């Protein structure tokens, strides 16, 4: 049931995130097939690198310390995690994807510096 | 240089046999082919038989087929011919010779063979 | 009887020029080379010419020769009384697998 | 609230990627589609999902088109080049057992051709169809001598259509429209996810659509624009019409060496009667089928409109006539007997056979189809039409005109989607650093 | 010791060479053959890393989980498994339960993540 | 209670197939292809207490070697001139200048009309051919492959001289080697080791005698897939070499003819000096001793009082019938019967024939033409084994006959690869432990 | 800027580690040349990630370990290491000890994981 | 005590060789790249970074001179091979309207060409330049019949240079030297990091360097060793010299079928006068530009040293003369009038046209340039010289890679190595 949660609300749809995760990484045609395989790998790795940068490596659910800006969306949680799907959500905050990612990156850099200093006391 | 044909011939009566033999000196016997040429007295030359240096290829002239047999040793540097069922018509001087493709090169000596009563 | 034929005599010259010749067929002279031999009475034949026109070692410029068609010839430009011999041509025959000779031509210098 | 990052989020972007071929359990399709499909499709129904599909802008069609041409060019790559045949031919006629319909269609030609040795020549003869030979002015030449090279197709290579399943690469999926009565564009309220498509036979034809799928309930008419006469109309039947085609002769083949290791396959003498190729369409079935097509056409034209069917306007046989490749021979069929009706026992369609084919409408190359020995009989299903349109009366014609229309009609249900698993949302959670 | 030097050592003893084996992974006709070999080495490496990620074992050679051992998979004595036996033998005995175990590890991690998110929330 | 613990880096493996890459230590094809440097430090890891099963008759490493050799061969010939202007009527007579009598009729002198630089002009040229290259048409002759294949001239600069090569595993794979002396090719091997690359193997091709291979460690080894089924081959590995000296004792002239615009044909010109037959020298005493060792070992499967006789091949095309040997750039077909004429209870001098148009791989469409090698050729090589077949068996005779049957190009390589196996490493696994994750 | 910190001292340059990290991992015959370039970029990336995993540093830009510094590798004090010097200079200063350090980091992680597993058992 | 800390993302690099890719703004150059570039590209200045550059061992040059050959072979590979054309020709001189300078240079050749059918021959004729035709002994053949196959270039394929950029693959970077008056070797105190190089036009020429970049301030002179007279000296001008070239004729192209869809493009008749090809260099610009070159050459030769310019030594036109590929035709310009001075209005350089070209120094391959319909006019900038020394300087030319290292001298490829360690005060 790979995309079975597409019509579920965001909360319910988050219960089985491993379903989608496991389907990644699953002579003219010599080149066409190598290109297809290389791309699948590069796309996978780019997302993993990004999660590593944010300090989310190894997790499907990563809780961060960057606050939500109501400017991106001022929708209530009862209006987000229920009565709405992930496809709808992705469209609603599509315009803010780049800023959210930049903020997450900066926070991790500060967190690591703070830990390096504490480990020296 | 020489054949020193050995005079293995002699006088024979019709129906008898003689074995001619030939030596070699100054000649790497095992490398070149050889042949026998017969000359009746007062007549021209004719080919009798030949053998290659490996001993594998042998040819005979029509008038001596069946009756004659040619062989080589290759260790003793010698050659021989066994002539069976000799006839009057075989009286001739037999010559031992060294050959190359399509010609006779080194001839020497010669042995008189006589077949008579 | 020789497979090849040639004249019984060439004793028609003195004065440095005589030609001795022989002939066969396409099964012999026509397909392979011709050699010539010189026989003095009482001894084994000596090689004069081989492979149509090459001189045997020890043979002088007095001797030459050529081949054409199904026939061949020996040219002698000496004709000193030293060149008194029975001359023979020979060649490999393909039907009779061997090196055969003609009748022999007797040459006496006048 | 705080940002929480989720990985494995079920969201989509439309995308264009390269799909790979997979097959079911000598043939070019069989050789190419090496990967077997899993016998069990996923068919995951997506509850509460509505997606927009557009069969006219579907790049899966373009891929199928490009890959088919590519496979054909590779298949003919190692085959003998028939350049020794572009010679003056001395031709008359085949007259031994000609019915009046074949008179003048089949010619007996002789020529001086090369042998294994380049020093020798041989006189040979062969038969040709009139469509393959043109007059020089009894002096003739092959029709492509001043335009293109002729490559003989290899006699051991089969092009018979085998169902092809297109499969997405990892990270991609194919969404399928399961909404009956979907017209090819706009939203589809009922979709499912598959990794591989159903099998599609890579059939090539013009004017009529052969051996395709059928509509689920009713005859359906789809078009990119409908209104603009410049666009075609694709009609999908909900029932097949059976058509029986034949080349009712008895051919023999002869092999001639043209050079070292190179053989030319010539058409030999015909044994028995020489007759014209033809196709049989059941008459009652055809009329019932058109009645259903007309009923549906009226939805866009009016109930007081006369819908007239007529034959094609003319031009090269590739567009003028119906065509197909079956049994290894190339047939060009008249079709006018099928489209001659006002709309306020068998139909016999005469056909012709052509051996030199400019298959992909290109200039540099053409192929020669070696003759097939014996007799050919083909039975196939007409599953649809490619119609064009042009007071109170509208006229429809079997215009055909595009190779790709034979495939988009089977791919209207599929879309390729890129899966993007990473995303964010707010919640009541804070990382404790 | 060497790349497969511990193959004849018992299971317990061989646990000390896990980096020896891990570090040796991921080390025009032939243009394609070489690229295929390189791509394959990468894809195989990543599939193993992805499973460790899903089970919550990422970044570790030895990962202790909270899924209980079912004696129906194996009822061998713990001392018989960790010593007096090699990994090559163990791998055949437990072969038929590999898919089951992997599925259970995945289920456990999904529950664990939810519980952690809720605890961070409170 | 026990819990599942996941371990990564577990030392286990499965049987597997994968493409191996070549590496090795001029214009040579092997040198150009195996461009990857060899291992300067070929470390071998002994695996204590590991028993593994090997089967040389199912070892796909030989199949890869076979396929890769054919591919390399074709790529080397692909860009060379095609001798199609040469498939003409030839007018031929015999070479008769200085022919020894065993060579008579073997070498022919052929004249023909060939294209010059301009397509408007022809030239009369001549060349020599061996009898086996030319057939009669009916003095009118043609090249022997004119009605089946194209003839491609091998490029004179390309060297096919065998160079030892090593096969190496791709990352994630390993090669296991069997070190059990007297291993028979199948079943368990109690002493194994892990290597990255195989030892060097020379990509030699031969049909009856196996040349320049490795030697058996202690005693002559006899290996066969079935042994008792007479349809199978028997491979014999000697523990000592037999030295064989081969020659083509002539003085060849190479001449170049333009056949087109930068297209050159290499023809055989006049021979200087005598024209003699090619041959091979096998020491007689050495051959008698190593044959005796083979018989001693053959008896283990046939009986101590069973008569073992050797005989020559049954006949047929020279590719199977004779010992095909590629050396000095020429192709030899050696009679070999002088080596297999004995009953068990100085020199041999085997005659050889030379052929120039070769259908090397068992294919029909393409033939290769070997340009002549200028001068005189001498070759010295080691006989390291035999490919024997058995004619029936002792069943109702108490006598068996062995023949130098040959018949499979792969048999000259599996004889070196029998010690190696390819495995796949599978580092992830689980086991119960006395611990639990603390959440 | 991508290599903007190259002239900064080692301390200051550590402030922007993500700047370089995020810029890594960014048909005829050209197809082979391009595939080789892409495959290589992936292999180099993964080899570094594997190595960090072996040392127990996966997922971190700044990984503090328990392997002591051996002063024979460099006897500079911290003022000189972290200020008044750049990373290019430092790379040269300890180039000769790279493999020694890596081996020590690997050994330490194996010991740490065994110790953690034993503690989880109690 | 101090402990090891591992850092990832460390800003360091090592010298490296990798494959760079083609990027750009039926021309073969656009086809080769297929990657839009110059998206407001970035450049990052590196404060306090000194790097060593060496333009004579710059592997970017070797790549550029490998990619260009490959592109040419791929472009000619599918075009008709003119082997039916290597026939005996019957030639006479063209005399209808000849200016004396052209007498004997243009020939009229008749020959028997293959028709569509292999059974028939046709008598056709075409014009050839003398340099393409060699006497056989009125019997002539094409110059390359005794060594190579001649491939006709396809008339629809353009080789006209389009600036291309070289771009680094991920993990690599290109460093640019911004030190004005950098001499090609040694340290460069001011560098920056870029994504791609600036656009470079893949122009091929001999003796004079055309359409390159200009020096920032003065004329720059660079050489691998300077003192070794066997080496070339590259001179980069700080101002362009404009040169106007022409082939002042009116050629008719004619199409002959030589086979089944196989067309040969022959030169047909000429409309109007037949005149010699030539190039115009402003006299007063060649002067001063050359004077600046001399002023700078003296720095390595002495203020009391006389600098003489002289023409080339002779031998094959490909080295002896200026080589210019423009408008689709190949010009060989004498260029002696530009190098005749001792240094104690316009210059007209005669040029010849050659249609059969051995484009790369190879033996078995040659190409035929189809004639260009009408008349050709070219305008180009001389941006530098390739000189040799013996002081006497000559326009020796001789190596095509020198036309590109003159643009690539500012760039270096490096490999980023983000992992490293350092001691610190923390402990795990
Ligand atoms: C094989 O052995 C033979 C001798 O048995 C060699 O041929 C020549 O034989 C004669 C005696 O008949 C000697 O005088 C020569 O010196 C030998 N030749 C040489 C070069 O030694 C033959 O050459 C040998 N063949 C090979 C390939 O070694
Ligand atoms: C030769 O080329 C012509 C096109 O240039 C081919 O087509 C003919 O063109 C003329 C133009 O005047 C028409 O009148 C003819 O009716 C066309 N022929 C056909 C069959 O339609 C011609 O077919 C080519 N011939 C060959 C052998 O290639
Ligand atoms: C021509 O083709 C034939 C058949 O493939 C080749 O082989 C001959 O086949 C006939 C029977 O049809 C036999 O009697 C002959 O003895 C075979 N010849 C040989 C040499 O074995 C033949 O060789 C081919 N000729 C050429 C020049 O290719
Ligand atoms: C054919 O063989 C003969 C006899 O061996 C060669 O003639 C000898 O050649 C050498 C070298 O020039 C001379 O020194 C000898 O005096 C010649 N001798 C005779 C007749 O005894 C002849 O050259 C050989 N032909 C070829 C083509 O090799
Ligand atoms: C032509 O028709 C007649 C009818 O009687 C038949 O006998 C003959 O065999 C036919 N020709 C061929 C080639 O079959
Ligand atoms: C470069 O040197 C200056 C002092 O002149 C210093 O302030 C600056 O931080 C150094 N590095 C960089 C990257 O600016
Ligand atoms: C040759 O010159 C004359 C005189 O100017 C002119 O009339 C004639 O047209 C010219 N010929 C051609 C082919 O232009």
């Amino acid at each position: 049931g790979f995309l079975g949660a597409a019509g579920s609300t965001m909360g319910a749809a988050s219960m089985t995130l491993t379903v989608q995760a496991r389907n990644l990484l699953s002579t003219v045609w010599g080149i066409k097939q190598l290109q297809a395989r290389v791309l699948a790998v590069e796309r996978y790795l780019r997302d993993q690198q990004l999660l590593g940068i944010w300090g989310c490596s190894g997790k499907l659910i990563c809780c961060t310390n960057v606050p939500w800006n109501s400017s991106w969306s001022n929708r209530n949680l009862s209006e987000i995690w229920d009565n709405m799907t992930w496809l709808q959500w992705d469209k609603e905050i599509s315009n803010y994807t780049q800023i959210i990612y930049g903020l997450l990156e900066e926070s991790q850099n500060q967190q690591e510096k703070n830990e390096q200093d504490l480990l020296a006391l | 240089e020489v054949q020193l044909q050995e005079s293995g011939g002699g006088l024979a009566q019709p129906g008898g046999s003689l074995r001619l033999t030939c030596e070699a000196s100054g000649f790497t016997f095992g490398r070149d082919d050889m042949a026998w040429v017969r000359q009746a007295l007062g007549k021209g030359l004719e080919w009798v038989s030949s053998i290659s240096n490996s001993g594998n290829t042998i040819y005979y002239a029509d008038p001596v087929k069946g009756r004659f047999s040619i062989s080589r040793d290759n260790a003793k540097n010698s050659l021989s011919l066994q002539m069976n069922s000799l006839k009057i018509e075989d009286t001739a001087v037999y010559f031992c010779t060294r050959t190359l493709g399509d010609y006779y090169l080194d001839w020497g000596q010669g042995v008189q063979v006589t077949v008579s009563s | 009887q020789a497979g090849l034929t040639q004249p019984p005599s060439a004793s028609e010259a003195a004065g440095k020029s005589v030609t001795i010749s022989c002939s066969g067929s396409s099964a012999n002279i026509g397909s392979t080379s011709v050699s010539w031999y010189q026989q003095l009475p009482g001894t084994a034949p000596k090689l004069l010419i081989y492979y149509n026109d090459q001189r045997a070692s020890g043979v002088s410029d007095r001797f030459s020769g050529s081949k054409s068609g199904t026939s061949a010839s020996l040219a002698i430009s000496g004709l000193q009384t030293e060149d008194e011999a029975d001359y023979y041509c020979a060649a490999w025959d393909d039907n009779l697998s061997g090196r055969i000779f003609g009748g022999g031509t007797r040459l006496t210098v006048l | 609230l705080w940002v929480t990052v989720y990985y494995g989020v079920p969201v989509w972007k439309d995308a264009e990627t390269t799909l790979f071929c997979a097959s079911d359990a000598h043939n070019v399709w069989a050789t190419h589609c090496c990967v077997p499909t899993d016998p069990n499709p996923q068919e995951i129904h997506l509850e509460n999902v509505t997606e927009e599909f557009n069969m006219w802008k579907n790049n899966m069609v373009e891929q199928m088109h490009t890959d088919i041409i590519s496979l054909w060019d590779q298949s003919l790559k190692p085959c003998v080049k028939l350049t020794p045949l572009c010679v003056t031919l001395q031709c008359t006629n085949v007259t031994n057992n000609i019915t009046d319909d074949m008179r003048g269609e089949l010619k007996n030609c002789s020529f001086n051709m090369t042998t294994e040795l380049r020093d020798k020549k041989q006189k040979v003869y062969s038969l040709f169809y009139r469509l393959d030979v043109v007059q020089i002015n009894k002096e003739y030449r092959l029709i492509n001598c001043n335009t293109s090279a002729i490559t003989q197709a290899c006699p051991k290579v089969s092009f018979e259509p085998i169902p092809i399943h297109y499969c997405a690469p990892a990270g991609f999926a194919i969404l399928k429209c399961k909404d009956k009565k979907f017209n090819g564009t706009g939203p589809c309220p009922s979709v499912s996810t598959v990794q591989c498509t159903h099998g599609i036979k890579p059939v090539v034809s013009t004017q009529l659509l052969l051996n395709g799928s059928l509509a689920e309930e009713e005859v359906m008419i789809r078009s990119e624009n409908i209104t603009n006469n410049a666009k075609n109309i694709l009609v999908q039947f909900n029932t097949p019409v059976q058509i029986n085609c034949t080349r009712p002769n008895n051919n023999t083949r002869k092999s001639i060496r043209i050079g070292p290791g190179q053989w030319f396959y010539a058409t030999g003498d015909i044994i028995g009667d020489i007759r014209q190729a033809h196709c049989n369409v059941s008459k009652a079935t055809w009329n019932e089928t058109l009645g259903k097509v007309v009923k549906q056409l009226r939805k866009h034209f009016g109930n007081n409109t006369i819908i007239r069917f007529a034959n094609s306007s003319g031009g090269d046989l590739e567009v003028t006539t119906h065509s197909f490749n079956c049994g290894g021979e190339f047939f060009y069929c008249n079709t006018s007997g099928l489209f001659n009706s006002t709309w306020i026992d068998s139909i016999t369609l005469p056909c012709r056979i052509k051996q030199i084919i400019n298959m992909w409408q290109r200039i540099g190359q053409a192929m020669y189809a070696p003759p097939i020995q014996g007799v050919i009989r083909c039975v196939s299903n007409i599953t649809g039409l490619i119609l064009t349109r042009d007071s109170t009366t509208e006229t429809f014609r079997p215009g055909g005109g595009d190779m790709r229309d034979n495939w988009r009609s089977e791919l209207y249900k599929y879309k390729v989607v890129k899966i993007e698993p990473l995303g964010v949302a707010p919640t009541r959670c804070k990382r404790r650093v």
